[PDB]
């Protein structure tokens, strides 16, 4: 590892200049090796670790989109042929997608999910397993595709069970692993009824659990309770 | 699209 | 060269598909690529090569002047010290930076210009070569800066003689020229009365051209002549 | 900070 011979405590304090200066690559390169310290991470490093990855895969699936969107243009009726390039571009794009996808899921493995006792790290990390898993099947293709579609499944099914155990239905936490498993049923597994029913029980049991909370936390869990919303405007 | 969690 | 395997053409459709994609270091790696093949750069492919490298640079720009001013701030009495990692981390961006700098001046010199006879081109990357200086004296603070300044002063220089001698008023690479070498006059030199003079003459003298354009011409020299004003307006 | 030419 090239953060090898960094202080953990650097490559943390690296990450967070990372964020402010918007070098996301940098961010999860210095959040990759604060994890292969070896060390559990805390509340706010899982944040950064989740921040970093977010946004390189994000920009990796903005620039997946627009090529295969070229590229499915240049396979309808009456296109003149270009030859391999768009496909080769979108295929490099892609590889460079599932490598950071794999990356991610082999921090999960090695080996934070083993070692996540509480329930907010071990939700928090099995939603990543099942998020990576989930852009890992928006590319896939071959007989590879139901079982990428399977394991994300599985991931967001195994944190779904331990939020609902232990977590009251406004933690953030919760409700954003409820709305990106909603997302896996309506725009993955074709089950777009099963996203509906998930995002209005979620948003109702939230709505009815928000008594409890201080103007700080309602904040937060009202945020994410206005996407279920949105997806719901969306999907009826 | 659908929207996903944000950070 | 790792690109030295593709056909310059493919090259060039890709940079079109990374542009398209917003995958800029990956536009500037094919447009390298391609001016590696040895054969001068068509219009739209100096216009190319000019995108990739401006949004790669601007990127590390960007985050430089992120971290410097959070040095900046470090280093204000009563903060405490918080280690060398700000430091540390803002040389690694600055390195990268004068690294992609020195990339770029190297394939204006190997052969870009030696083989650039007519007008447009010549000047085109002239005042690249300029520009590139310029990043590089943004950063600078040695007893390299006065050089680094000499050279970007001295690239502008032959390209606005050239430009003065063989292009109209409101030729678009004339009017960033001269826009550019505005900028490091105010930014870089320490000469604002310069920067006023030559954007006030550089304005006037291409709205007295302005008669001679087409609709389409007129749009795009007005575009450039409105950053003119606009810097004016900053600095007066 | 000043405006330069943009693509
Ligand atoms: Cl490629
Ligand atoms: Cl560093
Ligand atoms: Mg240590
Ligand atoms: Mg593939
Ligand atoms: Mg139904
Ligand atoms: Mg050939
Ligand atoms: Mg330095
Ligand atoms: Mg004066």
């Amino acid at each position: 590892g090239a953060m090898g011979s960094m202080e953990r405590a650097s490559l943390i304090q690296k990450a967070k200049l990372a964020e402010q200066a918007e070098r996301y690559e940098d961010m999860a390169a210095f959040m990759k090796g604060a994890v292969e310290k070896g060390e559990e991470l805390s509340c706010e490093e899982r944040n950064l670790l989740s921040v970093a990855y977010k946004n390189v895969v994000g920009g990796q699936r903005a620039a997946w989109r627009v090529l295969s969107s070229i590229e499915q243009k240049s396979n309808e009726e009456g296109s003149e042929e270009k030859g391999p390039e768009v496909r080769e571009y979108r295929e490099k794009v892609e590889t460079e997608l599932q490598g950071v996808c794999d990356t991610v899921l082999g921090l999960l493995d090695s080996h934070l999910i083993k070692e996540a006792g509480d329930a907010e790290s071990r939700v928090f990390y099995l939603k990543m397993k099942g998020d990576y898993y989930r852009y890992l099947a928006e590319v896939a293709t071959g007989d590879d595709k139901k079982r990428i579609i399977d394991s994300a499944r599985s991931a967001y099914q195994e944190a779904m069970d331990i939020s609902k155990k232990e977590m009251p239905p406004t933690n953030p936490i919760r409700l954003g692993l409820a709305l990106n498993f909603s997302v896996f049923h309506y725009e993955i597994a074709n089950s777009p009824e099963e996203a509906i029913s998930l995002a209005k029980t979620t948003f109702d049991e939230a709505m009815a659990d928000l008594h409890t909370l201080s103007e700080d936390s309602y904040k937060d869990s009202t945020l994410i309770m206005q996407l279920l919303r949105d997806n719901l405007t969306l999907w009826t | 699209r659908s929207l996903s969690a944000p950070g």
